[PDB]
């Protein structure tokens, strides 16, 4: 598995939780900041998002400051779930694209 | 990452429907019913479960407590269900002993 490609052009994409459902604990809290973080660090959008009288356009790396901001507008109410290329729904045969994959961490 | 059978298996539904749970004591099951299935999981009575009577479960859910068969889940749910659960229940462990690795990996 190596970077072969800029971009696989695939729409597909995954969607990282924002909340937690523990059975005997009613109702979905948050995820913890740090494995949100873990989930959404350098990754690419793969549907523009907006929330919290802003937007995050699509083919956007998400850096820590807006994984920050997507935690605000999770406790606001306003997101619930967030489009993200993520490998495994990447089109890139032996290999992922700069896209599917994130950050360079 | 070995994709191995647990030992304390949950059972989970391979249908979509509606939870009946039918109790005479020394034996118990769980009737998972649709319009086209009515199909009866017997669990061990000791086994405790997720599910209410009335609840509606989608294939692949969990009916009981315990770990799922990464195979059981490929059929009922495909390949990108086994894909999420497996890196969740991988991340699990790895936040339990405070490492922090991003979810790409
Ligand atoms: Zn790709």
């Amino acid at each position: 598995i190596v970077v072969r490609e800029a971009d696989c052009g695939t729409t597909n994409y995954i969607s990282v939780p924002l909340f937690q459902m523990d059975e005997v604990t009613r109702t979905l809290r948050l995820r913890k900041r740090s494995d949100i973080e873990s989930g959404l660090y350098g990754r690419v959008l793969a549907r523009e998002v907006e929330a919290l009288g802003r937007r995050l356009e699509e083919g956007r790396y998400l850096s820590l400051e807006d994984v920050h901001f997507l935690i605000k507008a999770a406790e606001a109410g306003e997101v619930r779930e967030v489009p993200v290329r993520s490998p495994l729904t990447c089109q890139t045969r032996y290999g992922v694209c700069q896209k599917c994959y994130g950050y360079d961490l | 990452f070995e994709a191995r059978r647990p030992k304390a298996k949950a059972v989970i539904s391979e249908i979509d429907g509606v939870v009946r749970i039918e109790e005479g004591e020394d034996r118990l099951s769980v009737f998972v019913e649709s319009e086209g299935f009515s199909k009866e999981y017997k669990l061990p009575k000791d086994a405790r479960l997720l599910v209410k009577d009335g609840d509606y479960v989608e294939a692949g859910q969990p009916l009981t407590r315990g770990a799922i068969d990464p195979h059981q889940l490929l059929e009922a749910k495909g390949p990108e269900a086994v894909e999420r659960y497996l890196v969740d229940e991988i991340q699990k462990v790895y936040r339990a002993q405070g490492v922090k690795l991003h979810d790409k990996h």
